[PDB]
């Protein structure tokens, strides 16, 4: 996965050289940037189910027709598996926080997203604004330094969906 | 390619669950003590010619039948390839030391090296001996207290030794 | 960006091949997860359409990489006279090693067969094995076979 | 040249995509300790005369054969050239420090060093020993993080020469 | 592809003398406001699709001939090319902003871009209006104080406006 | 500002006559009370930082459940402001000790307390437990009288919180 450490190593590897000053510079930046990110991951993980419920009900409130009979949100399976999808997005945002890179997002979600959304007719907007709800909720769930990191990854997910 | 964080993440994802509190504690400790890791990786990077040269001196002063005619390090092209392999293995050990995970080593240097050395006739026992000699020369350099603050890094010594032993045991 | 460059015409198809070879997809698949032997095999197969002819090619390209980097390693393939004569600026590379190419060794055909793996197969690296090298012993022991 | 911002921008432009979390983190890691680098460059730009004369005299001491007549070390213009060479190296170390990377160091000293040195018959061990003395005295003129940056950059120069 | 540091080193080597005290002090300042710079470029990156969409809406509203048949943005292909050019321009603007130097923009994004549109028949005046509307939207998204700590960044807004405006002038 | 002499003045001025025996005797009594309270307040001003910090950690220890993500006090700034709150109340304890009355307390903090707590969702019981910690120490720190009126003042403070 593409992180700071891995990107450093791959760059110093493809060039066939040892790790010089700039590479250890970036590595150190990652290592001390870790602690806010780890705390953000702990908070998001602790507040996981509440965040998922909130994002699901935000999808339904903003997209009221979706739960009406005959289309996507109708029926219990599609709601339970909406919860599943939001849980996946949240899990990979925390993964990307811990790794301090957009590796896990760009691998397990962003890579191959448009094809599977197209082939299942899943509107991206549902996920974009569920991520917007989580983006807002981290404002009162986190604060300080780690809030910028969490917002940054929620943000990258939203941009990739759009 | 991997590191410690991505390894824990991959395990958790294959299982399907968020990262537990204990694993977050482990990764936080790793990141907190990674400054010593940067010093070790710098000790390997900055002295690498010394490691390679001392290991070569010792290897060719104990195993003469490599530099003899018909030995498999005889001409300058084979001796240069010997030294180049030594440097490359040391390079991937420093990589894996920075990453904290030996996946880059096992994927770029070690996944086809025993077969290559057998297909070239190079005695993989002597290659492993060269790797161990590089390990010794490096440990002389990672324990250097000059230009760095005093502290304990027994964990990093053990980790680097295990990377050198992985290279040795996957070539031999 | 590379596709836009190609559409405008600032770069020929060969320059676009060069950009894709230096791209991060090509690295992450063929370089980063594989030894140097497998990387040279894949570079020959993909940018030249042929398998390596002998061990001196592997030695030369490994030293070229170790001394000058991935960009020079790739340039040695695309700017080579062989690519320019076979494919030139404006032809997409193709597997030309199936029909006798002037100067090839006897083995190049067998090695390309070993690399091919069928029309369905691919140079994935998502295998259970992890993109091992196929021609390690067929290049330095072209004829014989040895058991450990 | 090649500074941390330079690789960040180059890598971001290569994929043709905006700067994500990792690039900003690398730029932050460069930015936050720009100050030990700049203060180290300031500390070793005041002592440049002492540095150059010390390096030249240490090179003369370590290699007695480069002093007596019949060789390149002997000569008033040749010793002026030696002092100018050491001044150039030290200035490019300062440039590497202020850039917070090896870029100016690379594309002023390291690139094309072997054949330029060789076509004029100059021993690399000469400049290696000069930079070793510069290492020795910058270990004491600088303390702590600035000392770390100095040691690292001068040693990168040495490894390039050696 | 130069930043302020590389550029200043270039002039310092042109002179041949060491770097002064005052310029090094202003470089240290640049480092200190580097965090506000990173938040500026982050605000630009985070909202890139929104900026492109709103600037496109306003531009196509102001010049209906672009949309109508025979206009330069009529078919889906040409509209997609328009939006992609807008995004590329904004991407290089953010690149220059983080580099703190307009060199990144001018050295690769603006060399043959001025005449390619003319050879294509593309009205460069419309491109200038597009990047102007982009500048307006980017300013709106930059003055936002939500989720970030507040302080003085007027130099950043002026610098971004200069980057957008000289991109407009060079294209036009 | 209703120190005992202040309501003495209020009772005197409310009607037309001068000060009789009772208020003079009460003023005298307060004027010998002034001393042991004055050493009490001085002793507490000597022991400021250790006592306030220990009160804060006691609040953590008796209320651990908040310490999780969920404190209004969670985060360095919020814990520090817990400490400054305890410091403010210690200020007012000392001031009322000197004033020989609830003056500072009821004038500033007790005035409009409950509705402020409702607005800011700050449970008084935390403060009460902090003052019980203060009870524990002040049982030792002060002796005899000083102890007695200090305890009585902080009793009135507890009751104000309730
Ligand atoms: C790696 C992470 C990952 C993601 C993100 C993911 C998304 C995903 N969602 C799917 C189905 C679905 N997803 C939804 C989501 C909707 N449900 C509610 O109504 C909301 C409006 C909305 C969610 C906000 C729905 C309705 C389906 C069923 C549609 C269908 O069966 O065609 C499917 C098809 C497979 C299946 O679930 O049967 C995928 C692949 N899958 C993954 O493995
Ligand atoms: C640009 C690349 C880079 C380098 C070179 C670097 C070195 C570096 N080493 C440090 C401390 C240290 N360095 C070492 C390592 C030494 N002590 C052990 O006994 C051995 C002699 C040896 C390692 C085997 C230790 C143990 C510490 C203190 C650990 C800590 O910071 O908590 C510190 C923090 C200052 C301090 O807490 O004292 C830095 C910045 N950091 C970087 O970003
Ligand atoms: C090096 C940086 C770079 C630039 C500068 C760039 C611009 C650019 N725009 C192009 C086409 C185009 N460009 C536009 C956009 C303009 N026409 C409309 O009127 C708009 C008002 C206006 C946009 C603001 C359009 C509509 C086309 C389509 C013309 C065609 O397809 O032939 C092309 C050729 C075809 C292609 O891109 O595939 C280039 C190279 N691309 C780059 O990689
Ligand atoms: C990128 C990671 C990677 C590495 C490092 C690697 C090793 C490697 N070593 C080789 C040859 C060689 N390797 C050696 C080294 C041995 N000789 C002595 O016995 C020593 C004990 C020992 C070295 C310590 C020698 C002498 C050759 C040349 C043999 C020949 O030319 O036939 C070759 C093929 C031909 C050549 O390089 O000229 C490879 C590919 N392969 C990889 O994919
Ligand atoms: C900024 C880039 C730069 C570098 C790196 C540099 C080194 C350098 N020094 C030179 C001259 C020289 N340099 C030396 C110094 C060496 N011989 C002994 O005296 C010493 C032991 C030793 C120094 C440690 C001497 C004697 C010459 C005389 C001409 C020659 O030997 O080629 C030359 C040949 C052309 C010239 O400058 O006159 C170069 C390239 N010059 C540069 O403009
Ligand atoms: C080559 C031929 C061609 C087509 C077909 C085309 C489609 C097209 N329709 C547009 C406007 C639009 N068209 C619609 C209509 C949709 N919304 C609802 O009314 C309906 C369900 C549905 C149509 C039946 C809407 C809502 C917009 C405005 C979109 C927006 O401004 O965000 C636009 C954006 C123009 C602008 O306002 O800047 C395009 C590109 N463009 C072309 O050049
Ligand atoms: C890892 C990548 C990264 C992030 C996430 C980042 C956000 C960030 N903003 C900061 C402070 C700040 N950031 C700003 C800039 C903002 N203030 C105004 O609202 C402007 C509109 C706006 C400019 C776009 C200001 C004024 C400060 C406080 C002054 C200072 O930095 O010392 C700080 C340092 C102190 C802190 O807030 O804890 C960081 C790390 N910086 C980074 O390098
Ligand atoms: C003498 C007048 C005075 C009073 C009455 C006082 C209490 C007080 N507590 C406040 C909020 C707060 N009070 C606390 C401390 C409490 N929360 C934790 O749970 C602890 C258990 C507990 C400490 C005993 C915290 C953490 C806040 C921040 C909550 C917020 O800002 O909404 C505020 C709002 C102003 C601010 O944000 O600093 C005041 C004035 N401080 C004073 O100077």
């Amino acid at each position: 996965s593409r992180t700071v450490i891995t990107e450093v190593i791959a760059t110093a590897d493809s060039q066939g050289r040892f790790l010089n000053s700039t590479e250890l510079q970036a590595a150190f930046g990652r290592f001390e940037r870790a602690v806010p990110a780890i705390e953000a991951a702990r908070a998001l993980t602790k507040n996981q189910d509440a965040l998922v419920k909130g994002a699901v009900q935000a999808v339904f409130k903003k997209f009221p027709y979706v739960t009406q009979p005959g289309e996507k949100g109708y029926g219990d399976s599609n709601q339970a598996k909406c919860a599943r999808d939001i849980g996946y997005y949240l899990r990979f945002i925390t993964y990307s926080l811990v790794a301090s890179g957009t590796g896990p997002l760009d691998d397990y979600v962003i890579a191959g997203l448009r094809e599977v959304n197209r082939a299942f007719n899943l509107n991206p907007l549902w996920y974009i604004e569920a991520l917007n709800y989580i983006k807002g909720e981290t404002g009162k769930l986190l604060s300080g330094q780690s809030k910028t990191e969490a917002l940054l990854y929620i943000d990258h997910a939203i941009n990739a969906l759009s | 390619m991997n590191d410690v964080f991505t390894r824990a993440i991959a395990q958790a994802d294959l299982k399907g669950s968020f990262l537990l509190e204990s694993d977050l504690d482990k990764l936080a400790s790793f990141a907190k003590e990674g400054v010593k890791r940067l010093d070790a990786v710098a000790a390997l990077t900055n002295n690498a010619p010394a490691i390679i040269s001392d290991a070569a001196h010792k290897l060719f002063a104990e195993q003469q039948e490599l530099i003899q005619p018909g030995g498999n390090a005889y001409p300058h092209r084979r001796m240069a390839a010997c030294l180049r392999d030594m440097e490359i293995i040391l390079r991937y050990v420093s990589y894996a030391l920075l990453a904290g995970d030996a996946s880059v080593l096992d994927d770029r240097c070690l996944n086809g090296l025993r077969e290559t050395y057998n297909a070239l006739g190079t005695p993989t026992q002597s290659v492993a001996r060269a790797v161990q000699l590089m390990k010794d020369a490096a440990m002389v350099h990672l324990k250097s207290t000059a230009n760095v603050t005093v502290g304990d890094c027994s964990s990093l010594y053990s980790e680097a030794a295990t990377y050198f032993d992985k290279a040795a045991a996957s070539i031999a | 960006t590379a596709e836009s460059q190609l559409k405008d015409g600032r770069i020929t198809v060969r320059g676009f091949i060069k950009l894709l070879a230096k791209s991060e997809v090509y690295r992450s698949r063929f370089f980063q997860k594989t030894s140097q032997n497998r990387f040279i095999e894949l570079n020959h197969k993909l940018l030249l359409g042929r398998a390596p002819y002998d061990q001196a090619e592997i030695s030369a390209h490994l030293d070229l990489w170790n001394t000058q980097g991935y960009d020079a390693e790739i340039d040695s393939y695309v700017e080579s006279e062989e690519y320019l004569e076979n494919f030139g600026e404006d032809v997409i590379p193709y597997f030309r090693g199936f029909k006798y190419q002037t100067g090839q060794s006897a083995q190049g055909f067998n090695r390309l067969l070993d690399l091919y793996g069928g029309w369905a197969g691919s140079d994935t690296d998502r295998n259970q094995s992890g993109q091992v090298a196929r021609l390690t012993n067929s290049l330095v022991r072209p004829g014989q076979v040895v058991e450990p």
